[PDB]
């Protein structure tokens, strides 16, 4: 008694058990797997270009649930395919600019990408292309050539290039576009895997107090410096900012840390481990990164998975495009900035729950397991996303056990 | 007063057609059912009021006459609903398949990879099964479940 069913419900199920306890073990198993087959997703493609495209089509300008935007976008951040050196910091850029970060080839603007640009911006054959839509090109001429820049300009789009004479100068030009409203992040460029572990945190639209504000909030920029001392420009950029330096001594030397000490007058916090995975673990278990950024009274329920730089550091570019997605996750926004399900206590900032990107290709470390177990809520996992191909099933199996999905 | 999905009431499969109507008929005669309103595909079929110059013995025969042909030729997505009044009660007859899983023996991970269940239904069911409906039928503790659909592959 007490519930009538859908007209088209295929089968009527009855669970017969001698004891109620054995039934609880079967309903819980059913509840976990049912919510562990529909909530665990996979976004990937054969090449890194279509992977970023599929990551865009699902979370940007898509009618499905668990997307970032359900309507047209006005900006797009474009980065080269093999442009991990110059464009790593574009994740907070795509975040504040409320733009999908897309990967293009160096010399030829892919037809797949150009279609995605027009699609995500609601550009169609009956609408004229004006300077109301911008395409931010992050990187130098080896990231996005002049051939691609002039094509995007020929259509009529406003093309803003964020480039410099060096990778370190390029990142400063990018971090200048990202509003430093008094915290920052520093990475060395020797370890790019450690920098990708901090991309989801830096891309969060956060408030002054450290909580999350998707309206009138800003994301925290990242800077790449040599690890030596602090040059004339980065010291000017860092005025009274709380630097959260990322990486070991081999990435950024203690001299570079001491120079920041003398520059900004604040003590820089240091997150580092012997391995690129251990650095990821310490970033996830940091309270002020994920747990304390939540306006709601829950813990970390959303999680992401991506490859690392063990096989090839180039493969880590998959986690770069997923950072703007993992930062603003758990809420879907329309043109006016209101939450939806198909249309529409339930405030946006109270509903946002960002997701840390876990770096693992072959196996998941014990430190990463302990760290991920610390941040999980009592009610356990609610969304897991696997970005890219080549991730071992061993890792995904361990994740589903940690998150109970 | 209207019948619609996700409401408090009874659900019968076409396999249990013969039994459901018997209980409605025997309830109608033994002064236990006063009024019945039949709904074919969410549209009103006819109203049986024992007090509308009718009788219980006539209403019992009338009820079976209307729905014997409809319910014997049910199609996927076709349903017959009743608003049973005892003085209140809601019923829906549909043509799904019935499958019983005796756990004292299909595991749950094979069940989930095939059917899509509502989380809010399983959430409440788990809670009321351990602490804060489930029936005891002939030494067993049975629980009925209605999936929303089949799982994508």
């Amino acid at each position: 008694k007490a519930s009538i069913a859908d007209e088209n419900s295929p089968v009527k199920l009855t669970l017969k058990s001698d004891k109620k306890k054995d039934l609880k073990d079967y309903v819980d198993d059913l509840r976990t797997y049912n919510n562990g087959y529909s909530n665990a997703i996979e976004v990937a493609g054969e090449d890194r270009i279509e992977t970023a495209i599929a990551l865009s089509q699902k979370y940007y300008n898509s009618d499905d649930e668990n997307a970032i935007f359900r309507d047209s976008v006005d900006n797009v951040v474009l980065v080269g395919g093999n442009a991990i050196v110059d464009g790593l910091v574009a994740s907070p850029l795509a975040s504040e600019k409320k733009a999908p970060l897309l990967l293009t080839s160096k010399d030829k603007l892919d037809s797949s990408v150009k279609a995605e640009i027009k699609r995500v911006m609601n550009i169609k054959s009956t609408t004229g292309i004006n300077t109301s839509k911008k395409v931010y090109l992050a990187g130098g001429v080896n990231s996005i050539s002049k051939e691609v820049e002039n094509e995007l300009k020929d259509m009529g789009l406003k093309v803003t290039r964020l480039a410099g004479d060096d990778r370190y100068e390029t990142s400063l030009k990018i971090a200048d576009e990202v509003g430093l409203d008094d915290k920052a992040f520093v990475v060395g460029g020797t370890g790019l895997a450690d920098a990708m572990s901090i991309a989801p945190v830096a891309s969060q639209l956060r408030n002054a107090n450290g909580k999350m504000d998707l309206a009138d909030g800003d994301a925290t920029p990242i800077v790449v410096v040599d690890g030596k001392t602090i040059n004339d420009d980065v010291k000017d950029f860092l005025d009274d900012s709380q630097v959260d330096i990322i990486g070991g001594e081999n990435s950024v030397s203690k001299d570079v840390e001491n120079a920041i000490d003398d520059a900004t007058g604040k003590s820089p916090d240091r997150y580092s481990g012997d391995d690129r995975q251990a650095t990821n673990a310490k970033v996830i278990k940091e309270s002020s990164y994920y747990q304390d950024n939540l306006n709601n009274d829950k813990k970390v329920v959303n999680f992401f998975v991506a490859k690392d730089g063990s096989t090839k550091e180039d493969q880590l570019v998959d986690a770069l495009a997923a950072a703007p997605v993992a930062a603003n996750f758990g809420v879907t926004l329309n043109s006016d900035g209101k939450p939806v399900d198909k249309d529409g206590d339930n405030d946006k900032n109270k509903l946002v729950s960002p997701a840390p990107i876990v770096l693992a290709t072959d196996s998941l470390s014990s430190d990463q397991s302990v760290s991920i177990s610390k941040v999980l809520d009592k009610d356990n996992g609610e969304n897991l996303v696997q970005v890219g191909k080549g991730i071992a099933t061993s890792v995904i199996n361990k994740l589903k056990d940690l998150l109970s999905m | 007063s209207k019948v619609e999905t996700g409401d408090q009431g009874y659900t019968v499969v076409q396999s249990k057609y013969k039994k459901a109507v018997e209980q409605l008929q025997k309830g109608l005669l033994d002064g236990s059912i006063t009024e019945i309103k039949i709904f074919f595909e969410g549209t009103l079929a006819s109203t049986i009021k024992v007090g509308a110059e009718l009788s219980a013995e006539d209403a019992s025969k009338l009820l079976f006459t209307q729905v014997d042909n409809k319910l014997d030729n049910l199609g996927d997505g076709d349903y017959v609903d009743f608003l049973i009044s005892s003085g209140i009660t809601k019923l829906r007859i549909l043509n799904a398949k019935e499958e019983t899983i005796d756990i004292d023996a299909k595991t749950a991970q094979d069940l989930a990879k095939k059917y899509v269940f509502n989380k809010t239904d399983l959430n409440t069911l788990y809670r009321v099964l351990n602490g804060d409906l489930v029936e005891e039928v002939s030494g067993k503790y049975q629980v009925v479940l209605y999936p929303e659909g089949k799982r994508v592959t």
